[PDB]
Formats: C-alpha cells, structure tokens, sequence
C-alpha cells in the first residue's frame, strides 16, 4: 500500500494496488487475534474486525492530488456471502467484476460475465444517460438470449417468435463485441491491441443495438477494437 | 338437411359464410390448418413446465430426506 501512495500523494498520479485475496489479510488477523488475547466474536473472527478492515480500506481513494484504485480477489468462505469476512469487505467495495469460466470456452476474452459484473459508478448520475441507457440495454438483449437458451436446445433455431431471433442475432453480436485486441496478448497472437474509450465503446454498441450491423458475420466483432475495427475485420470477410 | 314445416337446420361439418365460390371454404379449411399447427406453444410452454417441475426436484428437494 505504502508504495501505491508514494506516487499519489509525491508524484499526483493515479495508480492501481492489486490485492491478491485481500481475506488472508482478515483472516491472519484473528488467528493472532486469539495469541493476543482478543475475546472470540461472530465465528471466532477478531472482535477487531472491521475496524482493522477500515484503517486498511480508508487508506485507498482519490485526494486532491492523486488517487488510487485498488482490485481485490475475494475468496468467500466456501461461497458463503454472509461470512463476517467478505461481509466487511463488500461494505468498502465499489463494483464489481466476475470472470466465468464460461465466456472464455466460447472465445470471448475477457471473461468478465456482462450480468454479474456491476458497477456503483453505473447510474446517469454518473455516467449520463448515453452510457447509462446503452449500458442497462446491452445487458438485457443479454438476458433474452439467456433464458432462451433452454428454447433453443428444444425448438432448434426454427421457431422464436421471429424476434426472439432477431436478439440472438444482435446478442452474439454484442457478447462477442465484448471481447478485445489486449496488449498483452501481441506475445503469442500478434495482434497489436487496442485502448477502446468508454466513449467508442458506448457508441459501438449503441450502433450494434440499432442493429446497423446485423448484415455482418458473427466472427467479425470477435477480438477487435472501435466499432471500426470490425468494418475492416469485415470486408476482410468479402463484405461491400 | 333438416326440413322441418317451420324450421331447416343445416349439418355441416364445415361451413363459412362464404362466396359463390367453394374454393375458399378451403381457404379457410386452409389459413386455419397450418395455424392450428402453429400451436406447438400448447407443446412448449408444457415443455418448460416440465422443465421447471424437474429443475426443482433437480436439488433433489430432499437429500435422505432431512
């Protein structure tokens, strides 16, 4: 941590401290907690708790010169959200972002679930409608072809209310946008990488949402940058 | 065709008021078959009910019993 704020506070940058399990930290503080002396509290957790938690989180934000942001990995105790652990530590926890085992069988890197990563930071408030409106959009158009899949291993692709069709053609569209030229892929792919600005990303898939793209192969938003970047990806497919 | 002095009922196993023309009462006895087949939702919606009867059983809703 100490060196994260260096570069803030010193140097006014804004910097990353990634805290690999940031629960061994809480959790090596009560096994001392009982050589110490501390009286056992809710499942034997240091009566200390929270507050250790606090000093520790309050530590980490933006001042009037820097700031830092800080990635933690949770590993809840056997997938108990209730745990004191992880319950102190979701109280200082501003988004959140799940990587599936699942998106990336399909090729669709990153990972990151588009359902179960949230955001505090999500709202109009924050981010205007723009984002906001394609944000919530694109996540639904998620959900559809979500619970159609049972449908679809049952009915084939032949009947879906011909709308139902028209979403799982934009949805793999858009999940399949939701992959990306990362930089430290180029080592073993080639491929440059891109930097996507919130800003190219909301106007992409607004467009995908408006379906200006539904004429090209599915393959082709897969692994790109800018809305752009899958036009060349394209007619690199033979489209006019 | 019942004939009756003050009455006539007239059987029908199918039977649209229609035009001159009989090739529609197959018209109908058309644009209704097809859309009577259309009712595979009839089909599905039984299909994911017994889908759903089967996913919460799934969970063995008792594991030796409990």
């Amino acid at each position: 941590l100490t060196m994260a704020e260096y570069f803030r506070d010193e140097q006014g940058q804004d910097v990353l401290l990634f805290i690999d399990n940031i629960f061994r930290f809480t959790q090596a503080g009560s096994e001392v907690s009982a050589l110490l002396g501390r009286m056992p509290s809710a499942v034997g957790y240091q009566p200390t708790l929270a507050t250790e938690m606090g000093q520790l989180q309050e530590r980490i934000t933006s001042t009037a010169k820097g700031s830092i942001t800080s990635i933690q990995a949770i590993y809840v105790p056997a997938d108990d959200y209730t745990d004191p652990a992880p319950a102190t530590t979701f109280s200082h926890l501003d988004a959140t972002t799940n990587l599936e085992r699942k998106l990336a069988e399909m090729g669709i890197y990153p990972a990151v679930d588009p359902l179960a990563s949230t955001s505090r930071a999500l709202a109009p408030e924050i981010v205007g409608e723009e984002h906001y409106q394609v944000a919530r959009k694109v996540q639904q158009t998620l959900q559809r072809y979500k619970e159609l899949q049972d449908i679809i291993a049952i009915l084939g692709m032949d009947e879906l209310s011909d709308e139902d069709k028209l979403v799982v053609h934009r949805a793999r569209r858009i999940q399949f946008f939701l992959s990306q030229n990362f930089h430290v892929a180029e080592q073993f792919t080639g491929q440059p990488g891109s930097y996507v600005p919130v800003k190219e990303t909301v106007r992409g898939f607004k467009e995908i949402l408006e379906g200006k793209y539904d004429h090209l192969p599915e393959d082709a938003f897969r692994l790109v940058g800018r809305i752009e970047e899958v036009v060349e990806k394209a007619k690199a497919m033979g489209v006019e | 065709l019942e004939v009756r002095p003050d009455k006539v009922t007239i059987l029908a196993q199918a039977a649209e008021r229609a035009e001159d023309i009989d090739v529609l009462r197959a018209k109908a006895a058309k644009e209704r078959a097809e859309r009577r087949l259309q009712s595979q939702q009839d089909d599905i919606d039984f299909k994911r009910a017994e889908l759903a009867l089967k996913r919460a059983m799934n969970r063995l809703s008792v594991a030796e019993m409990k």
